[PDB]
């Protein structure tokens, strides 16, 4: 069934899966036309699929060629996710294709169930966890691919880096949510954070500046209170 | 008319026969139905006093043969039989109408609920359903899971029903799997009407036959199915639009004739208001939507 904090190290056992989330599959801008109504003009999206335990990230970008002459496009834009998670898992050699499939929304349950009817065996499941991955076109690179593609497109990224040579996949993960959280909640403070010191500078095959431990912790210290700090902001507290 | 004698009566039993109800007492001298209509099925069903649990009955059509019904006193039930010697079935029947006991099908003469009820269901379809292929009638009861129901457990006594699965290969063609979700007219009319039942008689048929079933013996396998044959119906963009009439009629008589105090446990609230409300015949059901607006307007 559902994932949430009581079975959260299922994610870091060695059963393969994979969180799909759709939120940043349809992108809009909306604005005034000449005659004073509003419309929308569609930008490039990407569903975000990402394997856990691993770090793997198979970012599908969505070209707005997709939505051209379609309707309903919230609705088209959960199935075009499913049908590309489909594709990806079928383009997969079986000893690589995912057990479980998370998805962040439920709203992606029946669209996936019903692409992935060919493999019954794959189990398909919401989350209680509220996961971030919306701020993924925060990290600067990720928004650079996907903006400039001219057609659809998938890129392989490792969104851990070459973190996992140094701690586990579980410390890893709560690492990423509390970065993408961070960028969530106030981006620009975030970035910030992450790119204040130009000594600490973020390699070419990498998505996040070459932290040291230490410089972790502090790193992650920083983004709790710009959440903490925010939250009073918010809720004058 | 026809009659189906009972040999006696020596357990205290609700006896059904159709939509009709009697009670007899233990060891009271009742010998039978007499006057039932010629070119219908018909049910005779059974509820014993001392244990309201399983409901349970009989399917029969008396063109088929001379039935009877005899309790058993060692399985505990009132059985139904054939008797193939004519002369003695129809000199017993004789006799006991002579001595008036038996009870006469009640049937008035404006009132063609009954036909309404059952007007696509036939044995020959009924006896595929519940599979006795040695006996002309079919015996169901409250118990009996369908062939659905044990995919999800006797297999001599299920009700293979047609499967209908919304998720399933079958009702999803490769490449429209979002057009074959949100818009089921493929697996109705190609899959289901062409291929499966043929026709829309023998589809409204079961469908029938699966309410009848629900509402006689509180079968709920056959609640879901009556449901999902409805919800492919009214899930599918185009539907010819004499099933479209027929279905509004179908509907509305078995609404009609639903008792009033099990709507809330023989009604699904999701798939009426879909159906009524939300699918794409919303607006092709008048007199259902009527009739559940005006009696049942809780579950809406
Ligand atoms: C949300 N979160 C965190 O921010 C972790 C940190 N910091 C979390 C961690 C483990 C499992 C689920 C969620």
């Amino acid at each position: 069934g559902a994932m949430n904090s009581s079975n959260y190290a299922e994610l870091f056992n060695n059963d393969i899966k994979l969180f799909v989330d759709d939120t940043n599959v349809y992108r809009v801008t909306v604005h005034k036309t000449f005659e004073g109504n509003v419309a929308t003009k569609a930008i490039n999206g990407c569903i975000f699929t990402l394997n856990p335990k691993t770090g793997h990230l198979f970012l599908k970008i969505i070209h707005t060629s997709v939505w051209a002459g379609q309707k309903r496009l919230s609705q088209l834009a959960k199935w075009k996710t499913a049908e590309e998670v489909s594709a990806l898992v079928r383009s997969l050699p079986k000893e690589e294709q995912p057990k479980q499939i998370i998805v962040t929304r439920k709203a992606m349950l029946d669209p996936l169930e019903v692409h992935m009817l060919d493999f019954p065996n794959i189990a398909i499941r919401p989350t209680e966890l509220r996961l971030p991955f919306s701020a993924a076109m925060s990290i600067d690179k990720l928004s650079d691919v996907v903006m400039k593609a001219t057609e659809p497109q998938m890129v392989l990224f490792n969104i851990y880096d070459d973190w996992l040579d140094r701690i586990s996949s579980y410390t890893a993960f709560s690492r990423l949510t509390l970065l993408l959280r961070a960028l969530k909640t106030n981006e620009e403070s975030a970035k910030m954070i992450l790119l204040s010191d130009p000594t600490i500078t973020i390699k070419s095959y990498h998505l996040w500046p070459s932290f040291t431990d230490e410089q972790w912790i502090t790193i992650e210290s920083q983004m709790r209170d710009l959440i903490l700090t925010e939250y009073g902001r918010k809720y004058n507290v | 008319m026809n009659t189906v004698p009972f040999t006696s009566a020596p357990i205290e039993v609700t006896i059904g026969i159709d939509q009709y109800s009697f009670n007899v007492k233990e060891n009271q001298p009742f010998h039978g139905i007499k006057d039932i209509p010629i070119g219908h099925v018909h049910v005779i069903h059974f509820q014993h006093a001392d244990n309201s649990s399983m409901r349970y009955g009989y399917w029969f059509d008396c063109r088929m043969g001379n039935f009877y019904i005899q309790y058993d006193p060692k399985d505990g039930l009132y059985k139904m039989m054939e008797e193939r010697d004519g002369a003695k079935f129809e000199n017993i029947v004789h006799n006991f109408k002579e001595r008036q006991m038996m009870v006469s099908y009640p049937k008035i003469d404006e009132d063609d609920t009954w036909y309404n009820l059952t007007e696509f269901v036939q044995m020959d379809k009924i006896r595929k359903i519940v599979r006795k292929d040695e006996n002309q009638f079919s015996y169901v009861d409250s118990s009996m899971t369908t062939v659905q129901e044990n995919e999800l457990s006797d297999p001599a006594h299920s009700l293979n029903y047609t499967v209908i699965n919304f998720k399933s290969r079958e009702a999803i063609r490769p490449g429209h799997e979002m057009e074959d979700f949100l818009d089921k007219s493929y697996y109705l009319n190609t899959v289901m009407l062409q291929g499966i039942f043929k026709n829309s008689s023998n589809y409204f048929g079961e469908l029938q036959f699966a309410f009848l079933n629900a509402m006689f013996f509180g079968n709920y396998g056959s609640s879901l199915q009556w449901h999902a044959m409805i919800e492919l119906i009214c899930s599918s963009a185009t539907v010819p639009k004499h099933m479209l009439d027929k279905l509004d009629e179908i509907l509305y008589y078995q609404i009609k004739t639903l008792p009033e105090q099990y709507s809330d446990i023989l009604l699904n609230e999701r798939v009426w208001n879909i159906c009524l409300y939300s699918s794409f015949q919303k607006n092709s059901l008048h007199n259902t939507e009527k009739i559940m607006e005006n009696k049942y307007p809780e579950l809406l």
